[PDB]
C-alpha cells in the first residue's frame, strides 16, 4: 500500500547514511 | 549484528522485538508487514532439539523500538499475540528448511514516524533484486561478537552465489534459502548473530524507491567467520503460504 | 534482565 516508504526518510525525501551503498550495488 | 553500526532513528520502522514475559528477555527480531501481521523465523518459536516451543501467551511484540532494554515510553507499542502460524513443512529436523512463521496481533497497531510496514516482494521485484553482488540490509539487537548493543544495529551485505553458499557448509541447502556476506578476499566484514533471528534482510527497489523484505535471518555457523555465510529464508518462495494464511485468517 | 520493566 504505503509499504516500504519510511516516514522519516522516503516521505521527506531524506536518504539514510548508507542506503547509497545498496543502490550502487544494483 | 557483527561489524555493523547504530541504526538512525526511524531507519527500520518495521523492525520488531520478540520479547518474553518470564523471564523478560529478547527472543528474536521480526518485521511488521501490516497493521495486524508480524513475520519471523519459525525456529524463534519452535525448536525441539533445544526444547523451545513458545505459545502466544509466552510472548509480547515490541514495535517502534530503538533502545534494546529501555521501555521507550511514548514511542514503542507492545502487542499481545492472538495466534501463531508456523509453516507446516518447516524442517527443524534437518536444515531449517522453510524457517518462517506469521504472528497475528490481538489488535491492529497504529502507524507513526517509528512504526511502518515493509513491503512483501512480487515476482518481478524478486527477479531484479535477488542477484549475487547485490547488497541487502539486516538489523537487530543480537550479539556483537560470536556483547549486546544499547541500540539497534545495521549492516549491508552482498548476496552470495548459490554454489559458494553450498561449498561453505556441510548443511544441506535448499531453494528456500539464500546466503549473504562478504568473502575472505573482500576486506569488509559483517553478519547477523544470536539474537538476530527472525529479523529482516531488506532491499530498496531502485524502480519505485520502496523497501522490500527479501529474507529472514535463519542460520549460520558462528558469526562473521571467514569463509562462512549467514543463511536466510527466501521470502518470495514462501509468499503463497503467506498470502494463504492471511486470506484464510 | 538487562531490561527496563514494562508497564
Ligand atoms: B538465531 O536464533 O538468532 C540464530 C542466529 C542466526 C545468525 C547466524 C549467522 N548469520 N551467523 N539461528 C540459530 O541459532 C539456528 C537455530 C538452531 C540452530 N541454528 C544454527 O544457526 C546452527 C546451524 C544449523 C543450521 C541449520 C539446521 C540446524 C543447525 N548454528 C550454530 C552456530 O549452532
Amino acid at each position: 500500500a504505503d509499504c516500504g516508504l519510511r516516514p522519516l526518510f522516503e516521505k521527506k525525501s531524506l536518504e539514510d547514511k548508507t542506503e547509497r551503498e545498496l543502490l550502487e550495488s544494483y | 549484528i557483527v561489524e555493523g553500526s547504530d541504526a538512525e532513528i526511524g531507519m527500520s520502522p518495521w523492525q520488531v522485538m520478540l520479547f518474553r514475559k518470564s523471564p523478560q528477555e529478547l527472543l528474536c527480531g521480526a518485521s511488521l508487514i501490516s497493521d495486524r501481521w508480524v513475520l519471523t523465523a519459525a525456529h524463534c518459536l519452535l525448536y525441539p532439539p533445544w526444547d523451545k516451543n513458545f505459545t502466544e501467551n509466552d510472548l509480547l511484540v515490541r514495535i517502534g523500538k530503538h533502545s534494546r532494554t529501555r521501555y521507550e515510553r511514548n514511542i514503542e507499542k507492545i502487542s499481545m499475540l492472538e495466534k501463531i502460524y508456523i509453516h507446516p513443512r518447516y524442517n527443524w529436523r534437518e536444515n531449517l528448511d522453510r524457517d518462517i512463521a506469521l504472528m497475528k496481533l490481538k489488535k491492529p497497531v497504529a502507524f507513526s514516524d517509528y512504526i511502518h510496514p515493509v513491503c512483501l516482494p512480487d515476482r518481478e521485484t524478486a527477479a531484479s533484486l535477488l542477484q549475487a553482488g547485490y547488497k541487502g540490509r539486516v538489523t537487530g539487537w543480537g550479539n556483537l561478537k560470536e556483547g549486546q548493543p544499547s541500540v539497534l544495529q545495521v549492516v549491508n551485505l552482498p548476496i552470495v552465489e548459490r554454489p559458494v553458499c553450498k561449498d561453505s557448509t556441510r548443511i544441506r541447502i535448499t531453494d528456500n534459502m539464500f546466503c549473504a556476506g562478504y568473502k575472505p578476499d573482500e576486506g569488509k566484514r559483517g553478519d547477523a548473530c544470536e539474537g538476530d533471528s527472525g529479523g529482516p534482510f531488506v532491499m530498496k527497489s531502485p524502480f519505485n524507491n520502496r523497501w522490500y523484505q527479501m529474507g529472514i535471518v535463519s542460520w549460520g555457523e558462528g558469526c562473521d567467520r571467514d569463509g562462512k555465510y549467514g543463511f536466510y529464508t527466501h521470502v518470495f518462495r514462501l509468499k503463497k503460504w503467506i498470502q494463504k494464511v492471511i486470506d484464510q485468517f | 534482565g538487562d531490561f527496563e520493566e514494562i508497564p
